[PDB]
């Protein structure tokens, strides 16, 4: 259960 | 739809003290499910753009010193700064990132309380040059006080003045913490010319009883 | 390092268009949010949006219903916010951030300044603030001028302590205004030249006015 505003799958953690 | 709500607007501490802000939430921000509070915090000094201090209500920044903590839950946070240094001196907002839109407190500025220090207060007649332009400027000067908080009223022939006036305040002096403040009536040449005296009075809480500048124009 | 270099300071007028940028360095561009928020003096900032530049999708704030719309350029690593048709209420400082998936914004640009006034260019009055005990203050009057900033110094530099110059001041006409003093002993009234140096870039307006008693 991830509650994120703006998920994304294939998003680079910087 | 989220409102977040900061107190005090503007803080003042003592170098070493501890700084404790606050930060409401109109509604929760905190999930069961992975026991976390959507809520950041962001600090901006002065002439620089924002910095991000800690997530999820108490989780730091890498860099941010021990020193600076939040807490909180639920609706109610708190940012403490536990020794305040000069360089904490900035304006510090909370964020909800709970619900979209995201949203901001109003911010709360953290300056640094000293001693009080009367202003020396100066009154400036408008110049012939100007006076050629068809309007005077009459400016009242406040120099060097503490704290902010100050009363400056307009008097042209004890008539007190109201909806024709201006001020401007410094930022914290970087070597004695003080402000200065500068006040601007503007008249038209006419109404300057039709009245004799010109008074600024100014009420501070380092002022045993209000003082007033003034001058007869000519 | 991450870097976040946005565009230069703007000057319109209502009604036109307007598309600022901000280009992201040290960091995979495509595959994070990068957006804009923007600051008003008299309330706390305000979030615009945000756009995952590897597939186009963009989050706006429902507040800002189509004024503005923002994209981004995966070549050029740059994201754009555009007015069509620009307001006085636009008036602002924007900055670009960068976020996550949770929406709290880890960087954030340095800043770009946005005027939207129908003003004109237009330089400076420079006028005394002649002194008439110790210590005597005088300075420098700078009247109506636009847009910002003018820059103040006395003696061309070599005047520094005790001078204060205080923040541009917004006249109901949509010109700005502003004074810069300096204190120094009374006794020096009479022996001394002070003398203060404002420009005004816009409207390359240079003028020396010297202060004395009257």
């Amino acid at each position: 259960k991830v509650h994120a505003l703006f998920y994304k799958l294939d998003i680079v953690p910087i | 739809d989220i409102v977040m709500t900061q107190s005090p607007d503007s803080l003042a501490v003592s170098l070493g003290e501890r700084a404790t802000i606050n930060c409401k939430s109109s509604q929760s921000v905190f999930h069961s499910s992975n026991n976390k509070n959507y809520l950041a915090w962001y600090q901006q000094k002065p002439g620089q753009s924002p910095k991000l201090l800690i997530h999820w209500a108490s989780a730091r920044e890498s860099g941010v010193p021990e020193r600076i903590s939040g807490s909180g839950s639920g609706t109610d946070f708190t940012l403490t700064i536990s020794s305040l240094q000069a360089e904490d001196v900035a304006v510090y907002y909370c964020q909800q990132y709970y619900s979209t839109p995201l949203t901001f407190g109003g911010g709360t500025k953290v300056e640094i309380k000293r001693t009080v220090a009367a202003p020396s207060v100066f009154i400036f007649p408008p110049s012939d040059e100007q006076l050629k332009s068809g309007t005077a400027s009459v400016v009242c000067l406040l120099n060097n006080f503490y704290p902010r908080e100050a009363k400056v009223q307009w008097k042209v022939d004890n008539a007190l003045q109201s909806g024709n006036s201006q001020e401007s305040v410094t930022e914290q002096d970087s070597k004695d913490s003080t402000y200065s403040l500068s006040s601007t009536l503007t008249l038209s040449k006419a109404d300057y010319e039709k009245h004799k005296v010109y008074a600024c009075e100014v009420t501070h809480q380092g002022l045993s009883s209000p003082v007033t500048k003034s001058f007869n124009r000519g | 390092e991450v870097q976040l270099v946005q565009s230069g300071a703007e000057v319109k007028k209502p009604g036109e268009s307007l598309r600022i940028s901000c280009k992201g360095s040290g960091y995979n561009f495509t595959n994070y949010w990068i957006g804009w928020v923007r600051q008003v003096p008299g309330k706390g900032p305000e979030w615009m949006g945000l756009i995952y530049p590897s597939d186009s999708d963009t989050r706006y704030n429902p507040s800002l219903q189509g004024h503005v719309t923002i994209s981004a350029d995966k070549s050029l690593t740059t994201a754009y916010l555009r007015w069509s048709s620009l307001r006085a209420s636009d008036s602002a400082t924007y900055y670009c951030v960068t976020s996550g998936i949770y929406g709290y914004l880890d960087y954030w640009g340095r800043g770009t300044q946005v005027i939207v006034s129908s003003a004109s260019t237009k330089g400076p009055s420079v006028f005394p603030l002649a002194p008439s005990g110790g210590t005597a203050a005088l300075g420098c009057l700078v009247k109506d001028y636009f847009p910002e900033p003018v820059t103040v110094s006395w003696n061309s530099g070599a005047l520094t302590s005790g001078v204060h110059t205080f923040p541009a001041v917004l006249q109901s006409s949509g010109l700005y205004s502003l004074s810069s003093v300096v204190t120094v002993p009374s006794s020096s009234l009479g022996t001394q030249t002070y003398i203060c140096n404002v420009n005004h870039k816009p409207s390359n307006t240079k003028v020396d006015k010297r202060v004395e008693p009257k």
